[PDB]
């Protein structure tokens, strides 16, 4: 039951036993004192052996661990060191997003996309550019969409950088989480000189970007290509090819192919397990048809693979970065209506048209045409997509987010049953979770 | 050993059901317990729950719509009691 | 012609050679036993990942001195909110409520009335610096320039209530700071 | 994937009488665990007040009539069931749960304000 | 209730939409896909929705013993109660809600004007009578 | 209709007795709101003049399309309501 | 008539995609299973239904091609579905759907009509 | 193509002096930078209406049900012309010959589902050309072809 529980050889018929004073019966009232007199052997499996229910060791992954990447309440029930059962509890921080958009105009919408993930934001904010764009049926132009192709590409080596390293500073590896951060620090200049926030970009809006890039950036972005050239280097010389970081990932936390799709599983954790499956060139977007880039297809999906596929991001990564400085076109920025854009601040006060549409964008926002959409990017923990349906009004009606470390924690149980308790901080790690993405 | 023997469960039974709303205070194995008691659904579990925690033997779904008297349970017992298993210090030294 | 007779596609079509070859056997290691062994006994990855950690111990830090230097900052730094005022003396504010309509967190309140000289002025104008997330559509909605985000992020205050700024602190902000903004505005023109 | 303690399978059962049994095997399960809610939680009301909370929940809802709304009320119990036993609650949860609580005439609430 | 299915194969999406009302139950689809054991808890916790056939459904997003179902549309967007600490009772305990600044309204001054029209249609005319 | 559906909707006792809510039209379409609180609708907070609340659904509208389908809402949720109708 | 045929191997030689391993005769199991579909389908599903037609409009023309090409890269590239190994699982998995889908019976008229308000979004007809 | 690069060619802190011969001896690999950028070049010089609307004309909403849905099998097509009416009686009864060419596709073939991008076509790669791991790691590089 709940509190408490309860053949081979051959049932043996055994009856008139006997003593040489007497009978069994005879003595029956005295033999409980003589523990030689019992008739119910210890060995045999009907013996009644009634046990409470003691529940296994089970610790919990809080908080308060280091490992977490937010407040995550991982329930693990563990007997010995093995991993039995794991219930993740989410929810730790639920702000509310999905319920506050719903009060807020397109316009007023676009920062909390930069609070969901905290490392990785101008691809977050891009999934509800796109979302927007495509409903509104305006399309970015050129040079806008090499801005978007470019910044998502430092965005994702900004990601990668804090789900590796953090990955690698977890096993134990402290030094190449300092390495690499020193990078963000000179990645992150590139975020505050376009938009003036070092993390929380509100730059890509939906309509192009927010502000031209200022003279001489390209100039800094293709200095730090060069140097960052090296920076894998080391990188993968304190990883890659070491005995210690082997055996903490090879074959630990194994997804088949075939299992992978019917977690829904994307992005690392599809192409770990031999998936060639890629959103940037399923659905072509903000000029990455234009760029050309190899991705990458492990062949074991187990931690290892999917962190040679995280360092080849970093190369391939920095080899579109290589291509849009080159690439980059002359032109405008964002889409030059009015009724979708501000106007410049040379013309708002110098034509009637101009300041009327200042005010009304600021005060009402524009109206998005009826509809619906599902717009899914190749974010750098995996798809990241809004479903958005359009009421005619100047706020969205349903706003609901697609978490790539949503659907990962969710295969948590599928992923670590079967291996030991150092192994569940490798399989944390690899999923790359920002519990600000997972409880949206 | 189980050491509950028939008149000992049903000794000790009365003094439970002596400790709620029972109809009449004489209760013996033919006493019923939704007619004799006037027991419901929500009264007669407290006193089925309560008989757990003394007897500490535990019914199961299939008896729960089939109890209709006292005696039933009283006999009940001694063919489901069993001692706890002790540990390792408690049984031989 | 496509491959629709079969219900296939090109796109099902696996590249040439994607299949896996035969897994090696250990007669087929190129790597003899006892060139195996010494790297595996002698630790030449170990030693050799030490090495290049001893690299980094004779380069230049990169750690810089605060509070006596002070990180890069950009002309377009969303900072402390201050409003700005005319080199004649006047507001620049003319309350729009522009300000409370755009603000995401709502962090803008403004109540105005006409002034004495007639003039279109406001007489409360608070920002709950606690509930503001520095979002810059202070800096973006005014038509007069009026609010604007200074390069300031050293304000840290020991009590919640110093954080709600009334108008007499964005007022004293907006005189302390406006040399300051001059660099920042002068040096952002062109793109705005 | 393996579910955790104390799971049922979300049915929407089409029978009047067999929600009936289910409902009263439900209530003994929160009765037979009325030391442990003390012991888990570290509760100050002993074990005899706990049933007798219980049974003043129980008591409360149980002339609903419609079964639509019959398995909603037991499917969300039973998530009550699970989320207590499971010890998921925090202590101060269940310690408000059981502190939670006659009127005023009208002249009593025009002085104050009344609502 | 809205099925949004990936075909890695044919590299295509499509959108399964089913409607469901307060009580009207749904049947689960984890027989078919394992991956919205966490889909559809975060459907039933932000919407009350009652899905037929889910191994384990229960609250994945809001607050132990929390009452109601958030992404409604007559569930107030402050929420019905806060939390606060009372130094007596030497605990975390929730209260009624109270707001320093209530959330603002600006939607009265809405469109009140047509802004977007039937449009230019697209549809090929091989699906047309 | 018949259904009593506020044992599910996980609302507070009081929404179904001590508050009214409005079905108006503003020109196309019906929307629902509560009327406002006896007393603690609006006090002037004393530190900076910040227009505090007690009332919960002051900022919740409800935007519909017809008529009935709004009176169908309001009667499955066991809203005590009134509709208001537009002046020709 | 007590038949086994291998859908996918425990044990082997890897095939790209984790978790599946090369089957050991895969050219007359694939064969076999496919001839077994078209069996299935003259028991089940009746005449009229477009899924029955839908089955043998690849079925057969796979089937055909499979028997004509002998060597096993041939047999992927001119059917365009992926690998071997993946061609069985799609033979597979279909094979059981026309015992379940004449099971619903899925030719039928439409069982449940939708109301009237229900596939109208924010008042204007779709 | 990314291969080796020498240190000068990297916008980076240096070597003066007989200081860079002696780290061309003891580092591993000479032409790997310290990383400190180049005071004197990076970030020296401090930051200091019809005709054209698309949003009206976006493409309308249309659903098709069963009702609609009959016509085309029996009315035909608005270019190659030929209540609650049900399909599965049309289904029930109708010319196989209709079905062959407006229901499926090249002669009762299913329709493959419409690839979002169709020309996503893969190639596999090798070692000399992506200048990645060498082929005993446990991944594969994938081209665009
Ligand atoms: C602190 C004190 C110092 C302690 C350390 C001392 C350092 C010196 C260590 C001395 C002992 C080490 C013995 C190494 C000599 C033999 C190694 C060797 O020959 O390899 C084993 C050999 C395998 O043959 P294999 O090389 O694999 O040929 C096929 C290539 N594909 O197998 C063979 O067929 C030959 C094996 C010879 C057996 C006798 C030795
Ligand atoms: C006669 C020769 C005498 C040599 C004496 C020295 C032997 C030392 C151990 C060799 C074997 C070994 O390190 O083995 C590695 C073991 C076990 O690896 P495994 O389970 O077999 O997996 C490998 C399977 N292979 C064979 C397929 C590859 O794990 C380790 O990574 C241990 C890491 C130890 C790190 C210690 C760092 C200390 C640094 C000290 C200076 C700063
Ligand atoms: C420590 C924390 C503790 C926290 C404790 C938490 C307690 C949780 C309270 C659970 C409330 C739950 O939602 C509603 C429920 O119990 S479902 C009963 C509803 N009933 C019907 O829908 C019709 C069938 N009704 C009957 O069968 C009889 O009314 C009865 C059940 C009384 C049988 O008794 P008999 O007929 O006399
Ligand atoms: S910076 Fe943005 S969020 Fe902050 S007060 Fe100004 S408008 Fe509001
Ligand atoms: S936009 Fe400028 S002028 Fe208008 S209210 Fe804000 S600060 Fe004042």
């Amino acid at each position: 039951n709940d509190f408490y529980d309860v053949n081979d050889f051959f049932p043996v018929q055994v009856d008139g036993i006997e003593s040489s004073l007497g009978k069994y019966e005879e003595f029956a009232k005295d033999a409980h004192e003589w523990e030689s007199w019992n008739l119910q052997n210890e060995d045999h499996p009907e013996y009644p052996v009634k046990r409470t229910k003691i529940r296994h060791f089970t610790l919990n992954f809080g908080p308060q661990h280091p490992a977490a990447h937010g407040v995550l309440r991982l329930i693990l029930e563990l007997h010995g060191e093995e991993i039995l059962r794991s219930d993740p509890h989410v929810g730790l921080l639920h702000r509310g997003t999905e319920k506050l958009i719903e009060s807020k105009t397109y316009m007023q919408a676009l920062p909390y996309f930069d609070r969901l993930d905290y490392v990785s934001m101008m691809t977050n904010e891009q999934v509800f550019s796109l979302a927007v764009e495509k409903l509104l049926n305006l399309e970015v132009p050129e040079r806008g969409q090499y801005i978007r192709t470019l910044f998502g590409e430092i965005t994702r080596v900004l990601n990668h950088l804090m789900s590796v390293l953090s990955h690698a500073m977890d096993v134990g590896a402290l030094t190449p989480f300092l390495w690499g951060f020193e990078e963000r620090e000179k990645l992150m200049e590139f975020y505050e000189r376009v938009s003036g926030a070092r993390l929380h970009s509100a730059y890509v809006r939906p309509g192009g970007v927010s502000q031209d890039l200022p003279a001489g950036l390209l100039d800094d972005i293709y200095m730090w290509a060069t140097q960052f050239g090296d920076r894998l280097d080391e990188t993968e010389e304190l990883l890659t090819d070491s005995r210690i970081w082997k055996q903490r990932t090879i074959g630990i936390g194994e997804v088949t192919a075939e299992d992978a799709l019917n977690y829904g599983l994307s992005g690392v954790m599809l192409r770990g397990s031999g998936v060639p499956f890629d959103i940037r060139k399923s659905q072509p977007y903000d000029a990455y048809d234009k760029v050309d880039f190899d991705i990458a297809v492990g062949t074991k999906g187990d931690c290892y693979d999917r962190y040679l596929i995280r360092m080849t991001e970093f190369r391939q990564s920095l080899r579109i970065i290589e291509q849009c400085c080159n690439q980059m076109p002359p032109g405008p920025v964002k889409v030059e209506d009015f009724k979708v854009a501000p106007p410049p601040r040379a013309l708002m006060k110098e034509d009637m048209e101009a300041l009327i549409h200042h005010f009304l964008l600021y005060t009402k926002g524009y109206a998005v045409p009826a509809g619906e959409t599902y717009t899914a990017i190749e974010a750098p923990k995996g798809e990241m997509a809004v479903y958005v349906v359009s009421d005619g009004s100047e706020r969205p009606y349903r706003c609901k987010i697609r978490a790539p470390g949503f659907a990962h924690l969710g295969a948590f149980d599928h992923i670590a049953r079967g291996h030991f308790l150092p192994d569940a901080v490798a399989i944390i790690g690899t999923m790359d979770l920002v519990f600000g993405e997972v409880d949206r | 050993a189980s050491t509950l023997t028939k008149e000992d469960v049903l000794t000790r039974s009365v003094s439970v059901l002596r400790g709620f709303e029972v109809k009449t205070k004489d209760i013996d194995l033919q006493t019923t317990f939704v007619q004799d008691l006037g027991m419901d659904s929500l009264d007669l579990n407290d006193a089925l729950v309560a008989l757990e925690e003394e007897f500490d033997v535990v019914f199961d779904d299939k008896t729960a719509n089939e109890i209709k008297t006292v005696g039933e349970v009283v006999d009940f017992v001694l063919a489901n009691y069993l001692p706890t298993e002790q540990s390792i210090n408690h049984t031989i030294r | 012609p496509t491959l629709a007779l079969t219900s296939g596609s090109i796109q099902g079509t696996h590249p040439e050679g994607f299949r896996l070859p035969r897994p090696k056997t250990w007669e087929e290691s190129s790597e003899s036993a006892l060139s195996k062994a010494t790297k595996w006994y002698l630790l030449s990855e170990i030693f050799r990942g030490l090495y290049i950690t001893l690299e980094m111990y004779f380069r230049a830090p990169y750690t810089i001195y605060y509070p006596f230097e002070k990180g890069p900052v950009s002309p377009r730094f969303r900072g402390e909110h201050a409003l700005r005022r005319y080199p004649s003396g006047e507001e620049r504010c003319i309350a729009c409520k522009l300000c409370e309509a755009v603000c995401p967190a709502q962090a803008i309140t403004i109540e105005a009335e006409e002034r004495i000289d007639g003039s279109r002025r406001t007489y409360k104008y608070d920002i709950d610096m606690t509930k503001c997330i520095y979002c810059g559509y202070c800096q973006e909605s005014c038509p007069v320039d009026a609010i604007v985000e200074t390069p300031n992020v050293e304000y840290a205050t020991e009590t919640r209530e110093e954080l709600l700024y009334n108008k007499e602190k964005l007022l004293a902000n907006g005189d302390k700071w406006e040399q300051e903004i001059q660099y920042a505005l002068d040096a952002d023109a062109p793109y705005r | 994937t393996n579910p955790t303690a104390f799971a049922q399978t979300t049915r929407y059962v089409k029978d009047s009488t067999e929600m009936r049994t289910l409902v009263l095997n439900l209530y003994r399960r929160y009765l037979r665990h009325s030391r442990g809610f003390v012991n888990n939680y570290n509760l100050d009301i002993p074990a005899s007040q706990v049933r007798t909370k219980i049974r003043q929940e129980f008591e409360r809802q149980r002339f609903v009539k419609d079964l639509p709304l019959k398995n909603v009320l037991y499917m969300k119990a039973q998530m009550e069931f699970q989320e207590l036993v499971n010890f998921w609650k925090q202590q101060c949860h269940v310690m408000q749960y059981f502190e939670s609580i006659k009127g005023d005439s009208f002249v009593q609430k025009f002085l104050k304000g009344a609502q | 209730v809205v099925y949004n299915l990936l075909s890695v194969r044919h590299n295509s999406r499509i959108r399964i939409k089913t409607y469901a009302s307060e009580v009207s139950p749904v049947p689960s689809v984890v027989p078919l896909f394992q991956g919205a054991n966490w889909f559809e808890r975060e459907t039933y916790d932000l919407f009350g929705i009652f899905f037929e056939g889910h191994p384990d459904l229960r609250r994945i997003m809001t607050d132990y013993g929390f009452q109601g179902h958030p992404l409604r549309k007559d569930f107030p967007t402050t929420g019905y109660t806060e939390v606060r600490y009372d130094a007596e009772k030497r605990r975390v305990v929730y209260e009624p809600l109270e707001l320093t600044q209530a959330w603002r309204n600006f939607t009265v001054g809405s469109s009140v004007w047509e802004q977007v029209g039937d449009g230019k249609d697209f549809t090929p005319e091989s699906f047309k009578l | 209709t018949d259904l009593a559906k506020e044992l599910v909707s996980g609302a507070p006792k009081e929404l179904i007795t001590e508050r009214v809510a409005r079905i108006y039209q503003e020109t196309e379409t019906w929307k629902i709101d509560w009327d406002i609180l006896n007393k603690g609708n609006r006090w002037e907070n004393d530190l900076m003049g910040y227009q505090s609340s007690s009332d919960y659904m002051q900022g919740t509208i409800l935007k519909f399309d017809t008529r009935e389908g709004a009176i169908r809402f309001a009667k499955g949720q066991g809203w005590d309501y009134y509709i208001q109708e537009p002046k020709v | 008539q007590a038949q086994e045929i291998l859908i996918k191997a425990n044990k082997g030689n890897p095939t790209g995609l984790t978790g599946l391993f090369q089957h050991p005769s895969p050219r007359p199991t694939l064969i076999t299973l496919y001839k077994a579909t078209l069996k299935n389908l003259e028991e089940k599903i009746p005449k009229e239904s477009v899924y029955r037609t839908a089955v043998e409009a690849f079925t057969k023309e796979r089937l055909s091609i499979v028997e004509n090409n002998e060597i096993i890269e041939d047999i992927e590239k001119k059917i365009g579905s992926g690998l071997v190994e993946e061609l069985i699982v799609q033979a597979n998995e279909e094979y059981d759907l026309i015992d379940k889908m004449a099971e619903w019976k899925a030719w039928e008229e439409l069982e449940e009509k939708p109301l009237d308000d229900q596939w109208t979004y924010f008042g204007k007809k779709l | 193509s990314g291969g080796p690069v020498p240190v000068f060619k990297k916008y980076t802190t240096g070597s003066k002096g007989i200081w860079e011969k002696i780290r061309q001896l003891l580092t591993l690999v000479p032409n790997r930078s310290t990383g400190n950028p180049l005071v004197k070049n990076y970030r020296v010089p401090p930051p200091g209406y019809y005709d054209r609307d698309h949003r009206r004309n976006y493409p309308r909403l249309v659903a098709f049900d069963q009702t609609k849905v009959s016509g085309l099998l029996t009315l035909g097509s608005a270019q190659n012309p030929r209540q609650s009416v049900s399909l599965s009686s049309t289904l029930a009864t109708i010319d196989p010959k209709v079905v062959k060419s407006e229901l499926l596709a090249e002669g009762g073939s299913p329709v493959v589902a419409p690839s979002l991008n169709k020309k996503m076509k893969f190639r596999l790669t090798e070692e000399s050309e992506h200048g990645m791991y060498p082929e005993d790691y446990p991944i594969r590089i994938f081209a665009q072809n």
